[PDB]
């Protein structure tokens, strides 16, 4: 009862309930759709009018869905079947992927230890920062060495340069976490009097706020089932109908140039295939608009720090706050009338030529 | 096999192992590996005056079980009757 | 130091209308030293350094000709490390000049300096242990 | 959807009828309870009165239709076994149950490449119909609407694996006790869920029909009396025991004097009146302690009495004995956690999975008719709900570990109540953690209380060998623990009375020297035990036997053991001291109930005797100190000695790591085997302690001095033998070090008589040792010991299961198994006649 929880906060279930995918997937999408709409309505545009100004769109993980659906959008009357398509996909992703691999009690001993070691509260997706993709894959290959097929962990997201995300069963991800715990170094080690080459790896690692192992072999079973379900309802995405490029999460390609089903792709693109985020953000643009979840903790800023010096300028569309750095921009720029609403990030090559 | 028969046999096997242990060498490395890896002991308790066989099993863990332990998320605990009374008898401080 | 750079950035906000020449030296320089790499710090601080127009970024240490120095001017150097082009505003030459006709460096001393085979940034760390290209580190009083 | 719940009308002859309807049934077809009331207008004040006759029967009939899938027959003997139904555990019945009670343990959730396990809680789903039937017979006439659940527990029979998704389960309920009390009737039922012939777990439920009963003719009680231990010390003691007609042993001639008896009793009683018993049976085996501390049946307790008033047998044993309880408290309770729980919004979910369609929990009009606070939550829910907490937090979510759980339903709970339940670690029982819990509600009333037995983590005991013995070792424990005292004292006595010394003394104050005196008649008894010390030596068929104590003879007045340091470090005493300290310590642990059942064990050289003694009671405390003591005398004698009693041999402790990071185990083996063959001397690797770090070699002192120097060379030379083995041939590097050997071997042969081994880069001399034991050197001394052992380790004390799979020897490094396979490996490592025949004709299978 989404409407109920909204009206009487008193009745809203635990974060634990709200976060598990079957209800969290669809809701997140509604949040994104909802943001699209405040931007569209407040600009004086139709859904499609907004969409026309776009060189293209793309989502990260489950965000791919709304990007596809957003580009199929034309007029307000028509906007709603587009909404239906999006959230009825997310709903099935959520319901079926949960069924495939549902969270089970963490041995309190593990939770205890993982906590007094400043790591997260064990979940199906670990995020490792400041390690080569190669470096990370190395440690996981080691960890996986000792485990059975059904307990193995893989790279789910290559969000960026030295930023990755491994995923699998929480307990085996905790195992990787231990093998890592010895290989690192206390953050305030002060290796300033040690010669550079000779110094020790400092790096960050934490569990992410998610109930399920996205982009892992744990979910492959729900793949065929979800699609079989997607067909049993109105949902499908014809390349004819998408009006602007929707960059494939793995390829970096367009989803329109596709022999088979575009629906079936983005399902397998969220459930089984990795997200090579930088390669999927191949495009060139002046401005990137972030409609996805979580203010400055969200996808926009991540992609921004990937691009920094290249003249791309990210704007967080869902949060009216203030950046002390003007590193990126918040909700305001999208609507400002002054020349103050047209900011661009430097391209060092040009600026300092 | 008949119970009485099993005894009789198992008996002489036991006495054989003990008699000849005298000459054959002590395969402790292989032994530790049996209970450390095949059995995956989490509490190995040494019953002796001082912690000699313990630090033995401890080195063995660092030397070989470094990775195994990590992945399989098994917390091992190595206790000597000599020095770790509290932990064996389950009687702690506050 | 990376912290040291961050300090200069603060002296910079201090008087935004004042020219500050941030001479980023490395660990591979002459005389006084540093345990620091010549690329890492700059590769890491560059973006922040560049949001202050009063900072004139100057790369120094390990340079001797227009040729090896050029890529740091193009901004092409930072490319080896999968980073956007990262161009510099000038260069300082400390060691390269010690032989010049007009430094007071003694005859036999200029002769000594030349005949030192250099060493790539690849292997400067070895100054801490062996003579490396005819150059060792040694600690002051 | 709306539906009829109650129907009120008249019937023939002025009888009000309240049709009380339950819609949630077994087949969807509504069931009904006919409540009948006499209307009578002649009593203006109380017109309506209830038809009481057959009232219980009508209520029973309706409960039957809801619980029992059988024909309504209330004609069981309450004494007859109730067979259940076979029951296959579907994957989904599990999903439903776990989710109904809220048990999110991964052991029950379908995961790839693992079979689904069923919660011990699930036992109630299986046995419910078999069990509940037990309170139904006419001879146990209750008002099922006033029925009350007191308790319910599950006990896993040892060795039985947990319920699985595959399993087919046969259930049997018997009804152990049915007694009329002041306040009401109590029925104690026992379920036994079996699988594939074998019994898997026991389920215990006790129910209560409140009310006033005179049913005495249909009341009976069986109880399992605790084990009584009795220490027959005196002669009148034995007399008093023989005085009782129920004391009945097999051979009346049995020497009770100085033994310890145990009485494992069951007393079966039948009531005939309020306080007076109708009959009292009391039977059980009488057992006697062996030296191994095993217990063997000696006879019977056989009591029988009509018109009794009390149990005489138990009263006797109470006053004249002690009561062995297997539960042993900790010193202080250790808190585990305090956890927040909730009861379900509706009860239908639990009712559906469990088969408890009792309307009390689901239909408000039934609840209200019974005068309950509302639609009470299934007590059985809270059992499973709380249990889940214990499972998670006390067993670290290892379903396997909880092997016992029990639950007392203190008070009722309504749906949507919050329940802080707290859990502490209270004590031990047989290696399992005893855990107590208590659950209070929002008004701080206690609602639940029970206990659980939880397996300890996988335990392995390793018993220490010689080398670390300290003066006073484990003497503190002698002062505090009773178990300890018994072990030491039994031994110390045996030593005093047969060899004339106190092992306690030697340990307590390390004596420089010690003389035995062969005094009077007892002095002379002692010295013969010294004079019979033989060391046999089978050499090419010939048996070269010598006296161990050369000098003790018919004219000796005393012997004297000597040691410049202190006799506690002379192996003949060292070994008993160690074995004793350990065996004592372990028996204290055993007494505190701290020893896991399935624990695996191993000992290091000497400690292997302590290990076998401690875990498998293969020998008496005295047999141990004996064997071990001779094992030491034996070692002292198997090597030729000087005037000053010097040795031609010794041991070196090596560390392949220190020679070279390259120098492997195969490298130390290789090097030692060459210096062995080359110099034609004796070096062999004796201790394999820590891979690539700690090894020990023994043998000819000269060969030890070569290896120690050969090694020193290979280090300063930086010789990677793993690399030279690739680049050169076998014969090539062979000769290569054969040369290195020969330059060092010259040097030590030219050294004085008993060469003094000195330190190395990776070699340390083991100061003390003089016998090359754990080499082949002692093969000749095998068959005299092999008889000594056989004379002290009797067939009857080797219980197979105590060793099988748990005991890791030293000869073999593989867990004891009595298999053709195993037997062969032993021959291979040893070559023994007794074995070879056995391997050769293994098909001695049939008696
Ligand atoms: C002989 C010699 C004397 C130096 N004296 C100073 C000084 O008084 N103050 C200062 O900030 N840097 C001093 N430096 C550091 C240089 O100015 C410059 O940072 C460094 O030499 C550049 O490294 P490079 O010689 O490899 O190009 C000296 C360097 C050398 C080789």
């Amino acid at each position: 009862n989404i409407l109920e929880w909204l009206e009487n906060p008193s009745n809203t279930p635990d974060k634990d309930y709200l976060l598990s995918i079957p209800i969290s997937c669809p809701l997140i999408g509604v949040i994104q759709l909802a943001h699209y709409v405040v931007t569209a309505k407040l600009l004086g545009f139709t859904p499609g009018e907004l969409r026309s100004y776009l060189k293209g769109a793309t989502g990260h993980s489950q965000g791919l869905v709304t990007a596809v659906a957003i580009a199929e959008t034309d007029s307000w009357e028509s906007f709603f079947v587009s909404v239906r398509k999006a959230i009825t996909v997310l709903f099935f992703i959520g319901v079926r992927c949960y069924e495939a691999y549902p969270n089970t009690s963490l041995p309190p001993s593990i939770l205890e230890d993982s906590l007094e070691n400043n790591e997260g509260v064990p979940s199906p997706m670990l995020s490792i920062s400041n390690l080569t993709q190669e470096q990370v894959q190395d440690y996981v290959n080691k960890t996986n060495s000792h485990l059975p097929a059904g307990k193995q962990v893989e790279i789910s997201l290559v969000n960026g340069a030295k930023n990755l995300v491994v995923s699998g069963p929480p307990q085996s991800l905790y195992g990787l976490n231990l093998t890592l715990r010895k290989a690192k170094a206390p953050s305030g080690l002060d290796q300033s009097r040690i010669p550079f080459s000779e110094r020790k790896l400092k790096f960050s690692n934490r569990f992410l706020p998610v109930a399920s192992p996205f982009h892992s072999h744990l979910l492959v079973p729900a793949s065929d089932l979800i699609n079989k379900d997607l067909v049993k309802n109105n949902v499908s995405f014809n390349a004819k109908d998408i009006q602007i490029p929707v960059y494939d999460t793995f390829d970096g390609s367009d989803l329109r140039v596709l022999s088979g089903s575009i629906s079936e792709r983005i399902v397998d693109c969220i459930i089984r295939l990795p997200v090579k985020w930088e390669t999927t953000t191949q495009f060139k643009a002046t401005h990137i608009l972030d409609f996805g979840p979580g203010g400055a903790s969200g996808l926009g800023v991540l992609t921004h720090r990937n691009k920094d010096g290249t003249g791309v300028r990210v704007i967080v569309a869902g949060t009216l706050d203030i950046n002390p750095d003007d590193d990126y921009g918040f909700k305001q720029e999208i609507f400002d009338v002054t020349s103050n609403g047209l900011k661009k990030n430097p391209n060092w090559l040009e600026e300092y030529h | 096999m008949k119970p009485e028969v099993e005894q009789e046999l198992a008996h002489i096997l036991l006495t054989e192992l003990l008699a000849y242990q005298f000459a054959s060498p002590v395969r402790w490395i292989e032994t530790q590996d049996v209970f450390l890896k095949d059995f995956n002991t989490e509490r190995v308790v040494e019953i002796g005056p001082s912690p000699t066989l313990a630090g033995m099993a401890q080195r063995t863990l660092k030397n070989k079980y470094e990775s195994y332990d990590a992945a399989l998320s098994l917390h091992r605990e190595i206790l000597c009757y000599s020095k770790d009374a509290k932990e064996i008898y389950y009687t702690p401080d506050p | 130091s990376i912290d040291a750079i961050s300090q200069v950035i603060n002296i910079a906000k201090a008087h935004p209308n004042f020219p500050i020449a941030l001479q980023w030296t490395g660990g591979r320089g002459g005389g006084h030293h540093s345990f620091e790499d010549a690329h890492t710090p700059m590769l890491q601080m560059y973006s922040k350094i560049r949001r202050h127009p009063n900072i004139m970024l100057i790369f120094g240490s390990g340079f001797g000709s227009a040729d090896d120095t050029y890529p740091y001017l193009t901004g092409e150097w930072s490319t080896k490390f999968d980073y956007p082009p990262m161009p510099f505003d000038g260069f300082l030459f400390g060691s390269r000049v010690m032989i010049a006709k007009e430094v007071k460096t003694s005859p036999d001393a200029k002769k000594c300096i030349a005949a030192c085979t250099g060493v790539p940034d690849d292997k400067w760390e070895q100054t801490y242990k062996k003579p490396t290209g005819g150059i060792v580190t040694v600690r002051s009083e | 959807e709306l539906k009829p719940t109650v129907i009120l009308k008249l019937l023939k002859e002025n009888i009000i009828q309240m049709e009380m309807i339950e819609n949630r049934t077994m087949d969807g077809k509504p069931v009904s309870l006919p409540l009948l009331y006499n209307f009578n207008p002649d009593n203006g004040f109380a017109p309506i009165s209830e038809v009481m006759e057959d009232r219980n029967q009508r209520i029973k009939e309706m409960y039957w239709k809801l619980w029992i899938d059988e024909p309504f027959n209330l004609d069981f003997d309450p004494r007859d076994v109730i067979k259940g139904k076979d029951f296959e555990i579907t994957a989904k019945e599990v999903y439903d149950f776990t989710h109904a009670v809220g048990n999110n343990c991964e052991d029950f959730v379908s995961r790839p490449d693992r079979t689904m396990l069923a919660p011990m809680d699930f036992a109630i789903v299986v046995g419910w119909r078999a069990i509940i039937k037990a309170i139904f017979p006419n001879t146990v006439d209750g008002d099922l609407l006033k029925l009350v659940h007191l308790s319910n527990g599950y006990k896993m029979i040892p060795g039985a694996k947990p319920l699985q998704v595959g399993d087919v389960v046969s259930t049997t309920a018997v009804i152990e006790s049915v007694v009329n009390q002041p306040t009401g009737k109590i029925v104690d039922v026992v379920g036994t869920l079996s699988r594939n012939g074998k019994p898997v777990m026991e389920v215990t439920s006790s129910f209560f029909y409140r009310g006033n009963y005179t049913d005495f003719e249909n009341t009976f009680q069986k109880t399992v009396e605790p084990v009584y231990q009795m220490h027959i010390k005196t002669s009148k003691d034995i007399a008093v025991l023989r005085s009782k007609e129920w004391f009945q042993l097999d051979d009346e001639d049995f020497d009770l004097l100085n033994k310890t008896l145990t009485f494992e009793t069951e007393t079966e009683v039948t009531f005939k009146n309020a306080n007076i018993f109708s009959s009292v049976k009391c039977f059980g085996p009488i057992k006697v302690e062996l030296p191994t501390k095993e217990t063997v049946e000696i006879g019977i307790v056989d009591y029988e009495a009509g018109a009794s008033h009390g149990n005489p047998v138990v009263d006797f044993l109470k006053r004249n004995g002690s009561t062995l309880e297997q539960k042993v408290n900790l010193e202080n309770p250790i808190p585990i956690a305090v956890l927040d729980s909730y009861t379900p919004s509706t009860n239908e979910p639990y009712a559906r999975v469990s088969g408890d369609l009792n309307p009390i929990h689901v239909s408000r009009h039934f609840a209200s008719y019974a005068n309950l606070p509302g639609t009470i939550t299934h007590g059985m829910f809270s059992s499973a709900s709380v249990r889940a907490l214990i499972e998670n937090w006390a067993a670290d979510s290892v379903s396997s570990r909880v092997r016992g759980y029990t639950c007392q339903f203190v008070d009722m709970v309504l749906p949507n109540t919050a329940l802080k339940t707290s859990i502490q670690h209270v004590g031990m029982i047989n290696g399992r953690k005893l855990i107590k819990f208590e659950t209070r509600n929002e008004d701080d009333v206690v609602v639940l209380t029970g206990e659980a037995e939880i397996e300890q983590p996988v335990t392995t005991f390793v018993f220490t060998g010689q080398g670390s013995q300290e003066q006073g070792m484990g003497m503190d424990l002698y002062k505090t623990s009773k178990a300890a005292q018994d072990v030491w004292n039994r031994a110390d006595n045996h030593f005093k009375d047969t060899y004339g010394f106190s092992i306690l003394d030697i340990v307590i104050n390390n004596p420089v020297n010690l003389t035995i005196h062969f005094g009077g008649e007892k002095g002379k008894r002692i010295r013969e035990n010294y004079s019979a010390m033989i060391f046999e030596t089978i050499v090419d068929g010939k048996l070269k036997t010598e006296k161990i104590f050369k000098e003790i003879n018919e004219h000796s007045t005393s012997y004297t053991f000597r040691s410049e340091k202190g006799l506690l470090s002379a192996t003949q005493f060292t070994q008993p001291a160690l074995t004793l300290m350990e065996k004592a310590a372990f028996e204290d642990l055993k007494s505190k109930g701290l020893i896991p059942a399935d624990a695996t064990f191993a000992g290091h050289s000497l400690g292997e005797y302590a290990a076998l003694a401690s875990l498998a009671d293969v020998m008496s405390i005295e047999s141990l100190v004996e064997v071990v003591f001779y094992r030491g005398m034996t070692m002292q004698v198997a090597v030729p000695r000087d005037e000053l009693g010097r040795s031609n041999y010794g041991m070196i402790a090596i560390n392949p790591g220190r020679v070279a990071a390259s120098f492997s185990q195969e490298a130390l083996q290789y090097v030692v085997e060459r210096v062995g063959k080359r110099t034609g001397w004796l070096v062999e690797i004796v201790n394999y302690n820590v891979e690539n770090q700690q090894y020990v070699a023994a043998g000819d002192l000269r060969a030890l001095d070569t290896v120690t120097n050969v090694l020193n060379f290979i280090k300063l030379q930086k010789i990677d033998i793993i690399e030279l083995q690739k680049s050169l041939s076998l014969e090539e590097v062979e000769g290569h070090l054969f040369e290195i050997i020969d330059e060092a071997s010259k040097k030590s042969a030219v050294k004085p008589r008993p060469l003094k081994l000195e330190r190395g880069f990776a070699c340390i001399p083991l100061v003390g040792i003089s016998v090359p034991f754990h080499s082949t050197y002692l093969m000749n001394g095998v068959k005299p010991f092999k008889s000594f052992l056989k004379k002290n380790i009797i067939k009857e004390n080797v219980k197979v299961a105590r060793l099988a799979g748990k005991y890791i020897p030293n000869l073999t490094a593989k867990p004891f198994q009595v298999t053709k396979e195993y037997f062969q490996d032993v021959y291979d490592l040893t070559g023994s006649e007794p074995i070879k025949e056995i391997i050769d004709n293994w098909e001695k299978y049939e008696q």
